């Protein structure tokens, strides 16, 4: 025999999660593989010394590629 | 975990009980003699039956509920109502 | 006989001890079933109201709005300005406050004085 | 529902007031017990016994 | 806990509750069954040997001596079974505990999961409707003008009543709801 | 390696003593570095070459920002705004460059402490040295200035330090 | 929570000088409207300045 | 800053000509919009502020609590949305407006460069709030607490703005910069321990100090949940920012006039936590929780060092959040009960899981449970503290203890426990709520995984 | 009684009506709309952009740039025997004491 379980309304609370789990990661996903792309493909900057009469950006002093975007 | 309990179990338990008790004649015991009127017992012998039962079935029957318990039925109603047992 | 038990504050005298059950005299059977009245009176009542099957919200109870109100709102229009209240409140509210500033005080003047002297062990104490 | 006269009043002076109190808090009049006039704002709420 | 309490307690019912817990805590000395039996025989013996006593004054003082022995020689930690309030198992499942109040707040797809057990639930519901008038009637009915001398509660004095104030007794969680 | 400059991280040349077994027994821990060889480092070395490889083909680079010297808070005169600003922001870059010093410094004690491990007390004396000197020096220069510190205030304490050595000098040499 | 939060804190502060501002008030507009009583005040403070400042 | 300041200045027309049902959803996108464009402010320098223009700039200081303010604002209309289903669209649109000129005047008091208008605007921040107290809260000891606010207040800052305008006259600027620059020592006398005694009074005041903090009870328990989730967050912080930026110029006398202030901050400490200990009321003891933790912050701008401005800081930005979370919590509750006794209402955790989820993590939060920014602030505290004397960690260590103590009760007896029988009216946790309370508890924890942007200008 | 005043009205259930309801509002259509938008602009736009934006803020701060600045001064010092940390912040033969 089985018994009916009482228990209090869980379905608004699974559909809360639900919800907060999709809206994170309907821009979480597509940030994290943004930033995948971007380390793998365009790397960071290799330091070297200034050229000569060249005056570079604040950009150009930053080095990772988001952090110059 | 454990099976669970029956009104045919709790009724055979605690005639096993009430039989295995000396001052009892078995012959003369059904599930609706009185402790007091037909069987011829009194206070003390009816705390020491409740304390009986008390050490069969594992759990505490209140001092106030058990001054009430005067009939094997009743003894067997008041566990089964207090152990959830409807077959 | 037996040594006594000395009930005390926090380990109050046993119900089965109390001289006062056994004397009873025929007044307090009259006050016990009147006591009996008054808790079957409220239950009754809380019951009515706990199987109203019409019911849908809170049962308000009088005995704790009386107590939140007690504890709360009631203490200062009932307070009087006595020897008793003034000497606590002066020193529960103000002697607590020298004591530290006095302790406090007297263990910074001692490290300035050990700062001034120069015999303070200060090395590796970057971090402030 | 509550009115204002079932709120805790003052202490009571006389016995038409301590029999009010007692009243009031679902109490009889002889143990109905307010706390003692000390100025520290009981008021006339019962000094029920010290057990938990 | 099933019974409603009275004002007081009798001599006999004082003295049977002392016999009775003075009986558990020798069980708790004597551990074991055959000197727990024997130690036991012999308390019964001495409750016997008192058992008659014309004068109340002095059966009242061989309780009061009584009660004070008990107190200096109980069982500093006396056997509990797990269940009871001082037991190890006591007010385990209180938490799982959940009423039919939150059972009925349910989604409809969550009620819908369950088909045969709310239409139950709507009977029992249609019952309790159906009754409260004439419980409430009965219960002013037979009380006194003054009021509730005690919390005894009628029965259903008809063939087609419920006994008045029964849907939370009856409908209260199971001992062992989860 | 080229990352950092090892004259900046000093490290003494490891010396690795070479297995010399007396056992016939296998060895498993042989075993399991050439089990984890060849299931994760040759991996983790593939997909490196390759994230690498992709690196290359788009090489760019960033630089080091140099600042000039400008007039400190001695040169400024007084209630001069705008000397009084550069000079304080000057002190300030420079309270942070030798915050990183004694960062560097403390990092070099650290890991020498737990590379010498059992025999740290001694062979790390020469580690212990240069942080003494440091931390004095820096707390010399940055010790109480306050919440609200500021290129005035370091120089005022610099002031009453140099007028009490002086003071202690002139005793001395009465 | 009583005899400190409840009671002095409230007593030193903002029940004493409310206290004390009713008292003034009180006492300030407990006038009967008499121009003699108001006009022989005039007639003080004419002397009281005529005197004192000088 | 007017990319910030303006968007706000255009809310309120929004407000009054959105339609009658999308008020809310106008205000709170926006005021996300606002809040997201806001984030920018933290990019600071290592050196010298961002000097936007001759009236607004922006620090390591100011940026933290204006984002804690843009990100406010939509917690507390999703609030006031919850509790005003029933008024009429015109009153629903002047509470609205309300809380818009309140995060406005915030917006300007933390971005504003000279103390007169500081003091201009954090002043003015008394009228909305006052305004939102005595006319939307539910009980009857409205009035009495907006009138001990507003008087506790103005009680302090009028001599703050007497101090400000002869200051003014002394030295010809009230420009922070220039005060800053051009600051000289505060001789020992009897004037300058006035001119010390009326600035940090005024702030004392607007913390609050112990002895001068039963305003806070009053309003913060007698006010509606949007004004009782902004008085905790944000208006507690003005004291804090005030005295931070005044202590400038007030040195030396700030090393023998704390004195009277650390002690009466340390023991009053000690005693709202000993308070909270036995509240019968639920938000009564979230508001003394409050005030012993603005009087650990009181304790670290008193003592004044560079560690102890960073645990300051750290410590306001995760008290602001933790009280916004906690009152709306109790508000919750509130709504379903519609009582504020603690142990009315019990076995919620087996009737609300989640909710009781997020009781845990607020209580867990309140307490310092590392590594959150609530520990990480009042661990820099504790440690500044016990260099400034070593019986500091004593009475650090007992405030812990009792905090501790009074935040497992408050979770015990909220949550744990068998439910009340009678109350039967506990619905399902809303959506709404439970999104507020994960928007009020995500960002403390990405706080503690990044915790340099809210260590104040010292880092 | 001494008004003539409106009893108190019972309490309101949004999921009376609207048995899925976020809880914002009367109107299901309404209340959708603001979960979803509340929802997607909040979490998603505020907490995911804010805070990769504040992960990938350029280093303004000038701690790598400090500790480069470090780095180069510590080699130069050891290098040529000077100390790592200098005993004064200014120069005293800039600094003219008072006699
Ligand atoms: C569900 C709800 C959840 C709610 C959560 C709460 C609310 C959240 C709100 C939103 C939060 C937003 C947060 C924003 C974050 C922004 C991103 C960021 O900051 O990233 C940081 C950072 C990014 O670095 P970066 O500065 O951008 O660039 C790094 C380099 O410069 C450049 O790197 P590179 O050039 O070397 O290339 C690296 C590249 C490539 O690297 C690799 O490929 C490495 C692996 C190679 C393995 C190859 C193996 C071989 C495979 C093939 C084998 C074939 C042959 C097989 C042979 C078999 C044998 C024969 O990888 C990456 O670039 C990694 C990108 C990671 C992105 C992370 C995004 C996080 C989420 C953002 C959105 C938030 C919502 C959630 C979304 C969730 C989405 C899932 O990424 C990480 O830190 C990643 C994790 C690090 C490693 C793992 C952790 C190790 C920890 C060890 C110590 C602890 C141990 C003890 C534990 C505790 C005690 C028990
Ligand atoms: C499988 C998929 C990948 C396939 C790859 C196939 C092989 C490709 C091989 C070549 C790869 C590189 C080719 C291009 C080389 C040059 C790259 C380049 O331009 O670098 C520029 C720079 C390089 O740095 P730089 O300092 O040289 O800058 C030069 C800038 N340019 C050239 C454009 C003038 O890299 C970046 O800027 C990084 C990418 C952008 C980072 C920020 C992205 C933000 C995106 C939007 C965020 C969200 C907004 C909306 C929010 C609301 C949403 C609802
Ligand atoms: C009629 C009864 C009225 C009772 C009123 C009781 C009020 C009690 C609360 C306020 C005073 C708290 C004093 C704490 C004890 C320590 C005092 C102390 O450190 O003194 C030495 C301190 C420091 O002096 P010192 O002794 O350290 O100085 C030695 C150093 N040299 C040598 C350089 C001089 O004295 C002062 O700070 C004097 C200025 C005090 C200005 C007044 C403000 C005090 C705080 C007001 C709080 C208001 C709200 C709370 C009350 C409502
Ligand atoms: C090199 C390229 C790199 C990447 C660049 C990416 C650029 C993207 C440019 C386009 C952006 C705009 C279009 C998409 C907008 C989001 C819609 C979406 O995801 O909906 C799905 C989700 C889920 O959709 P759903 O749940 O309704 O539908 C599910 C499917 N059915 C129909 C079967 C039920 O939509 C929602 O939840 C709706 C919520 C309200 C959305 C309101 C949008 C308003 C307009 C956009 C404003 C954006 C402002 C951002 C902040 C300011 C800038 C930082
Ligand atoms: C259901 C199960 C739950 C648990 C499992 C969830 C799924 C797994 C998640 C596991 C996470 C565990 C922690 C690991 C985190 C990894 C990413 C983290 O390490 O990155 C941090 C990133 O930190 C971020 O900055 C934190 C974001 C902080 C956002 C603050 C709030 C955002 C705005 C919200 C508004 C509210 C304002 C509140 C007052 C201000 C470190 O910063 P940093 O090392 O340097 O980044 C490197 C990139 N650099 C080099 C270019 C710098
Ligand atoms: C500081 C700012 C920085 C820059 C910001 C740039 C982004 C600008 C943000 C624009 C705000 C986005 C809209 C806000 C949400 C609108 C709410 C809404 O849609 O209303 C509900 C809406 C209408 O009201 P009802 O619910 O029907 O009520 C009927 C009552 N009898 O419901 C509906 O039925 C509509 C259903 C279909 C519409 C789908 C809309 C999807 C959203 C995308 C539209 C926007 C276009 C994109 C423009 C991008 C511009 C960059
Ligand atoms: C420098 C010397 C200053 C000289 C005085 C200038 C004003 C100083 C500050 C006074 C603030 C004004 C408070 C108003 C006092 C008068 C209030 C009054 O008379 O009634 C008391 C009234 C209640 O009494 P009932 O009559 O029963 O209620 C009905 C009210 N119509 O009390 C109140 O409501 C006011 C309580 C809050 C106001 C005070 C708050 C604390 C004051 C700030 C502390 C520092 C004070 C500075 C000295
Ligand atoms: C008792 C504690 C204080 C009671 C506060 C009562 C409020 C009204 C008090 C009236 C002012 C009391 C004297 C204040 C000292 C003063 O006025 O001058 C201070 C000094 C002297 O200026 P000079 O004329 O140039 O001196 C001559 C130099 N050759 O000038 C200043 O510093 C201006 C600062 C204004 C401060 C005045 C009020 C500050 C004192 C109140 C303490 C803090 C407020 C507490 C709030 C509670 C309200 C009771
Ligand atoms: P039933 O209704 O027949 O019960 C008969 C009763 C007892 C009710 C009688 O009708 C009756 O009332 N008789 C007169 C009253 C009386 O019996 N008084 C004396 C009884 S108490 C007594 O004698 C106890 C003495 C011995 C037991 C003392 C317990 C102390 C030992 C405990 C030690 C703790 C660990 C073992």
């Amino acid at each position: 025999k089985r018994l009916f379980i009482i228990k209090p309304s869980g379905f608004y609370d699974r559909r809360f999660l639900k919800l907060m789990r999709f809206y994170i990661l309907l821009t979480g996903i597509p940030v994290a593989i943004g930033i995948t792309l971007v380390n793998v493909f365009i790397g960071e900057a290799e330091l070297a010394d200034i050229p000569e009469g060249y005056v570079p950006e604040h950009w150009e002093y930053f080095k990772h590629p988001i952090s110059r975007w | 975990d454990a099976p669970p309990l029956t009104l045919e179990a709790i009724k055979d338990r605690v005639l096993y009980v009430l039989k295995l008790y000396d001052k009892i004649d078995p012959e003369k015991l059904s599930v609706n003699s009185h402790f007091m009127k037909d069987l011829g017992l009194d206070s003390l012998d009816q705390v020491e039956i409740i304390m009986a039962m008390e050490d069969e079935f594992g759990f505490e029957i209140p001092d106030i509920d058990a001054e009430k318990l005067m009939c094997p039925q009743e003894i067997v109603d008041y566990i089964a109502d207090k152990k959830d047992v409807y077959e | 006989s037996f040594p006594k038990y000395k009930p005390s504050r926090l380990a109050t005298l046993p119900a089965t001890l109390d001289p006062a059950e056994y004397d009873i005299s025929p007044e307090t059977r009259k006050a016990q079933a009147e006591r009996l009245a008054i808790r079957s009176r409220l239950k009754r009542e809380y019951l009515l109201q706990y199987n109203d099957p019409n019911r849908l919200g809170v049962i308000e109870d009088p005995a704790l709005i009386r107590w939140t109100y007690a504890r709360s709102a009631n203490i200062y229009p009932n307070f009087r300005p006595t020897p008793k209240t003034s000497l606590l409140g002066a020193l529960f509210g103000i002697g607590p406050l020298f004591f530290w500033y006095y302790v406090f005080k007297t263990d910074r003047d001692k490290k300035e004085k050990l700062i001034q002297e120069g015999k303070l062990d200060q090395t590796f104490n970057i971090s402030y | 529902h509550v009115t204002k006269d079932m709120f805790p009043g003052p202490y009571p002076k006389t016995p038409e007031e301590r029999a009010a109190a007692a009243k009031k808090y679902n109490m009889r009049v002889e143990d109905y017990e307010p706390y003692p006039d000390d100025g520290m704002g009981y008021g006339d709420y019962p000094k029920l016994p010290d057990r938990s | 806990a099933f019974s409603a309490p009275a004002a007081y307690l009798t001599h006999q019912q004082k003295v049977l509750r002392l016999y009775k817990r003075a009986l558990r805590h020798l069980e708790s000395w004597c551990v074991h069954r055959d000197k727990y039996r024997y130690f036991a025989c012999l308390m019964r013996a001495r409750f016997d040997e008192h058992k008659n006593e014309k004068d109340m004054v002095k059966a009242t003082q061989l309780l009061r001596q009584a009660e004070e022995e008990f107190w200096y020689g109980q069982h500093p930690q006396p056997y509990i079974f797990p269940e009871s309030p001082g037991g190890t198992s006591y007010e385990r499942y209180e938490c799982y505990k959940v009423p039919e109040w939150c059972l009925d707040d349910w989604h409809p797809s969550e009620k819908a999961m369950y088909p045969d057990y709310f239409a139950k639930r709507e009977q029992w519901k249609r019952l309790r409707r159906e009754s409260w008038e004439r419980e409430v009637k009965q219960l002013q009915e037979e009380t006194p003008p003054g009021g509730p001398r005690t919390e005894a509660l009628p029965p259903a004095r008809k063939e087609g009543d419920l006994p008045p104030l029964w849907w939370h007794i009856v409908t209260r969680p199971r001992e062992r709801p989860m | 390696p080229d990352s950092w400059d090892k004259d900046v991280y000093p490290e003494p040349p490891r010396r690795t003593p070479a297995p010399a077994p007396q056992t016939s027994l296998p060895n498993p821990v042989t075993y399991l570095t050439k089990i984890f060889d060849l299931l994760v480092d040759r991996p983790v070395t593939l997909a490196r070459e390759f994230i690498e490889q992709q690196h290359a083909k788009n090489r760019y680079y960033y630089y080091h920002r140099e600042f000039r010297r400008v007039p400190d808070i001695t040169e400024c005169e007084e209630k001069d705004i705008l000397c009084m600003f550069e000079a304080e922001m000057q002190w300030r870059r420079d309270y942070k460059v030798d915050q990183e010093i004694v960062n560097i410094i403390q990092e070099r004690l650290k890991a020498c402490q737990q590379r010498e491990g059992e025999s740290y007390r001694q062979n790390c004396a020469k580690e212990l040295e240069q942080f003494t000197q440091v931390s004095k020096a820096f707390q010399d220069r940055y010790s109480d200035l306050g919440a609200h510190y500021s290129a005035r205030k370091c120089l005022a304490k610099q002031k009453q330090r140099m007028l009490a050595e002086r003071k202690a000098a002139k005793e001395a040499a009465a | 929570s009583s005899l400190l939060d409840l009671i002095w804190l409230e007593t030193i502060l903002p029940k004493t000088t409310s206290f004390i501002q009713m008292k003034m008030s009180i006492m300030v507009s407990n006038q009967k409207g008499l121009i003699k009583l108001y006009f022989l005040s005039f007639l003080i403070t004419i002397m009281i300045s005529m005197t004192l400042f000088n | 800053m007017l990319k910030i300041i303006i968007p706000t200045t255009m809310l309120l027309p929004m407000t009054w000509m959105s339609k009658h049902n999308m008020i809310w959803i106008n205000a709170t996108v926006h005021s996300l919009l606002i809040s997201l464009i806001s984030l920018s402010l933290l990019n600071q320098l290592g050196e010298n502020s961002l000097n936007f223009s001759l009236t607004f700039f922006s620090d390591s200081l100011s940026a933290p609590l204006l984002v804690l303010t843009t990100w406010l604002l939509p917690l507390m209309l999703m609030a006031s949305q919850s509790h005003l289903s029933k008024e009429t669209t015109t009153r629903k649109k002047l509470y609205i407006t309300m809380l818009i000129l309140l995060q406005l005047f915030l917006i300007m008091t933390f971005t504003a460069t000279e103390l007169i208008l500081f003091y201009i605007l954090f002043e003015a921040t008394l009228v909305p709030t006052l305004i939102i107290i005595t006319r939307w809260g539910n009980q009857t000891e409205r009035l009495n607490a907006g009138l001990y606010f507003l008087f506790y207040t103005l009680a302090g800052s009028l001599p703050l703005l007497v101090a400000l305008v002869y200051i003014q006259n002394t030295t010809g600027s009230l420009n922070f910069l220039i005060i800053h620059y051009w600051s000289h020592p505060l001789s020992n006398s009897w004037s300058n321990i006035f001119m010390w005694l009326a600035c940090i009074m005024a702030f004392m005041v607007k913390m609050p100090l112990y002895g001068l903090h039963l305003w806070l009870p009053k309003a913060h328990v007698e006010a509606p949940i949007a004004g009782s989730m902004v008085l905790a967050a944000v208006l507690l912080k003005l004291g804090g920012y005030g005295m931070m930026r005044i202590t400038t110029i007030l040195n030396p006398l700030t090393n023998y006039m704390a004195y009277p202030f650390l002690m009466l901050s340390m023991w009053g400490m000690i005693m709202t936590s000993s308070i909270c200990l036995r509240q019968t009321d639920l938000k009564s003891l979230i508001a003394y929780s409050s005030v012993s933790h603005m009087a650990l912050v009181i304790v670290a701008i008193m003592i004044q060092t560079p560690w102890s401005f960073m645990g300051a800081t750290a410590l306001m930005i995760a008290h602001g959040l933790t009280s916004s979370m906690l009152f709306c919590l109790a508000n919750t509750n509130y709504e379903r009960v519609h009582s504020r006794t603690m142990i009315l209402a019990r076995g919620l955790q087996t009737l609300l899981p989640l909710m009781a989820t997020w009781w845990l993590v607020a209580s867990l939060t309140n307490l310092a449970l590392p590594p959150s920014i609530n520990l990480i602030g009042e661990l820099f505290i504790i440690t500044a503290s016990f260099s400034w004397s070593n019986i500091t960690i004593i009475l650090m260590g007992m405030n812990m203890m009792i905090t501790a103590l009074y935040s497992l009760y408050m979770l015990i007896t909220t949550q744990r426990g068998k439910y009340t029988h009678h109350i039967n009216n506990i619905k399902p946790s809303f959506t709404r709520e439970n999104a507020l309370m994960a928007l009020h508890i995500l960002p403390l924890l990405l706080l503690t995984l990044n915790p340099k942007m809210i260590l104040g200008p010292l880092y | 009684i001494r008004l003539q005043e409106d009893p108190d009205p019972e309490d309101e259930n949004l999921y009376e009506k609207n048995p899925d309801s976020h809880g914002y509002d009367k109107d299901p259509i309404v209340d959708l709309w603001n979960m979803r938008v509340v929802f997607f602009f909040g979490f998603s736009i505020v907490l995911v952009l804010g805070s990769t934006f504040v992960a990938y803020l350029p280093d303004y701060r000038m701690q790598e740039w400090a500790r480069r600045e470090a780095e180069r001064l510590v080699k130069y010092r050891e290098a040529n025997g000077l100390p790592l940390m200098e005993s004064n912040c200014f120069d005293p033969n800039k600094i003219q004491l008072p006699e």
